[PDB]
């Protein structure tokens, strides 16, 4: 009955700067947490940042804190996370997800991967360096 | 006639009607292939308790009586007396002593027990299994698994607090607690009395709202769902209003109390229970951030928005 | 301006708000001798809570949040959350968060827990000293002493549910728990914070009025009476009418519901408590076969019918 | 405090009839749950009977029904054991009591002597063959 399909991000250099959509559509409702994640191939889902349905309170890793802002328009229904600094080690595809069970931004729990109950496919974001894989 | 309300209280405020535990969210979905006759939680809007419905929060799931020991076990009989320790009398028009689980399952939980003499008191793991054969409350005999063969006194005041459910066994996971299997109240082979309604959709393009918590879990991979018909506050609050009812249905609305938003709109039918224009097999969850909020009186024919 | 009321359901239907057990009886006496500062059940009459008391009835002397393995001891410390998950905020102008007990003992009840992987559970015996060291809820840290060494996941949500108390200490002694005696909420050799004030009568000829509960005892021979300044039902109406005090006292009149009589008189103080025209060295307890009515508004001046 | 004061014991035939009576003083409360209890010297005491503060509720013990009945008045502030067809077994000391914490005549515990907290000093009923 949900379907979040986040877009934007592909290639990027080094020091660039991208901006990911996330669109909620079906049998959503208003009130839930949202936030972003992100997974490299071979490694682990991790947490990215989180907000909730009134901005209230916003939440960052800390290998993203001052790069990244996190962002929700709750009347389009798209959650935005604006990316600056980008470096290589932010490669991986970049999830949007949300917790139908809870709201509060303060959520103690909001970092952890299973209690959110509604994944999008994911966007591919690649920095590349200036020295090339070989 | 007395005005109508409902209390204001959020949801996350409020308490889960058949087992005392918080409400946590709202759930509306299919209901189709269970019969929904849960007996604790169930009141009308004028303030008629029914089924197996008592106003204390915390005296859902509790037992109260004295204890016989089953010699060659750690089993226990316990002869129920009321809630309020009067004499619990079989030919009351009840299904069964009033705070009774209304669920198959095997709900965990502490006998304590007082001995009048000389202050003296003992606490024991207990585990009580509602589907058991020797689960009789309409009776007034329940029998409880313990830890222990010989430090329970006959004749001396005894409690059961509930605390969670447990599954055990090699077999599927979540099988079990079955929330909406009513207990045979008078043991195995016989029919229960005396039963609140069972409650569906009529109109078309409605489903029912539940109220939600989660049982905490004691062993095993229970399925710790819970759903109740209104918030035990709700029910304390008809009780005492004892409105009348000017029509079948009352209208209420969901309200955010920090944002003044209005979130969905929902039908309290006069017996109790109440309806959401939600469709579809699959099911939605609602964060508990809001009260409700009774705005006029309808009729079944009232079209809701969807939410 | 809102009328105010109190709500109608009598005593024995109606929860004490210092822990989560039913109300059996009202208790007046001399009480000069102890500091009565309880921090639960604390609520003016227009609504505005004190103390570290919250709305539900289930959630006092609960904890919630994760547990850190205290190697080498079957003990383990409980990183707080507040009662609805959320992170706890220590800089919050409250002595503790909501629900802490306020009172010194040992409470004994269970440790549940879910992994939220797989939904697998368990549940092991717990019991927490209040008076303990490392009993710093404000700091939002609280030990547990528990019966397995091995059986409790970290970063996994974990819940105590109270049963009751026990006692060890000075073993038939009645000495504990001290229900009078706040715990230091920031831990050993510290000082309380935002405390909900002490009453006491003020008016001469006059004694407070305690809605008294039996707490169960789980071993020993512990003092289980706990009086309560305002039962838990009444926090929970004055938080949602929020009626304005068009003075300083509302005289209530006790009524026995299936009679009219009225059993006594008494006053109810803004700030959320209760005094009667009582006046010996004995103790005075009432069944709880009544309810209580609003009649009217009254200075301090008033002097009430004895008992 | 409270007193508990009962009178109306003599000595009696087979066969007799003797009423007793309780009358309650101090600082009782309308609405406690009361009773009557006996002791004979080297037994132990037993409940005879007991009665809410409406009369709702009758309790007799079996080894009395239908000999003895128990009625209260709260107006006077008594409450009374009229008994018929004694038998020497029915010699104790007779015990007016009441419970505090208590007014349903339907108590599950109110025949126990523990669940009483006010006492009267007894009047003795000797019944002779």
């Amino acid at each position: 009955q949900v379907q979040l399909q986040e877009s934007g991000g592909g290639l990027v250099q080094a020091g660039g700067s991208l901006n990911l959509a996330c669109v909620s559509s079906g049998r959503t409702f208003s009130t839930w947490l949202m936030g972003w994640f992100r997974q490299a191939p071979g490694k682990e889902r991790e947490f990215v940042a989180s907000i909730d349905w009134r901005s209230s309170s916003t939440t960052y890793a800390d290998s993203v804190k001052g790069r990244f802002t996190i962002s929700r328009d709750n009347a389009k229904n798209t959650m935005y996370l604006q990316m600056t600094g980008l470096k290589p080690e932010d490669t991986a595809v970049y999830y949007c997800a949300s917790d139908r069970d809870h709201y509060s931004g303060t959520y103690y729990g909001r970092r952890f991967v299973e209690e959110y109950d509604y994944w999008g496919q994911g966007t591919q974001v690649t920095v590349s360096s200036h020295h090339h894989h070989h | 006639t007395k005005p109508f309300s409902v209390p204001v209280l959020t949801v996350e405020e409020m308490t889960n009607s058949r087992f005392p535990i918080p409400l946590e969210k709202l759930f509306t979905g299919p209901s189709s292939a269970f019969v929904v006759q849960p007996q604790n939680g169930r009141c009308t809007t004028d303030g008629v308790l029914l089924g197996t419905t008592q106003l204390s929060p915390v005296n859902i799931c509790t037992f109260r009586g004295d204890v016989t020991h089953i010699t060659g076990s750690r089993n226990y009989t316990m002869n129920l007396a009321s809630q309020n320790w009067n004499d619990y009398d079989p030919t009351e028009e009840i299904p069964a002593p009033l705070g009774t689980p209304d669920f198959v399952g095997k709900i965990q939980g502490v006998l304590t027990q007082t001995t009048r003499t000389d202050g003296s008191t003992r606490g024991h793991k207990a585990t009580v299994y509602t589907g058991s054969a020797d689960f009789a409350p309409k009776l007034g005999r329940v029998q409880f698994e313990t830890d222990t063969d010989r430090d329970f006194e006959a004749n001396q005041n005894t409690k059961f607090t509930p605390v969670g459910v447990i599954q055990d066994g090699g077999t599927t996971h979540r099988n079990e607690p079955q929330q909406w299997v009513l207990p045979s109240y008078s043991g195995r082979n016989t029919h229960n009395v005396h039963l609140a309604p069972a409650v569906a959709p009529t109109f078309p393009g409605e489903q029912l709202l539940f109220f939600r918590s989660t049982m905490p879990g004691c062993s095993g991979y229970p399925n710790m769902d819970l759903d109740c018909l209104l918030p035990q506050e709700w029910v304390q609050y008809f009780y005492q209003e004892a409105a009348p009812a000017q029509s079948d249905v009352a209208l209420l609305r969901f309200v955010n109390p920090d944002t003044g938003r209005v979130l969905f709109e929902c039908k309290l039918h006069k017996s109790g229970y109440v309806t959401v224009a939600h469709t579809g097999q699959h099911d939605l969850v609602i964060p508990p951030n809001g009260y409700f909020r009774f705005d006029s009186w309808v009729n079944q024919f009232y079209t809701l928005a969807p939410m």
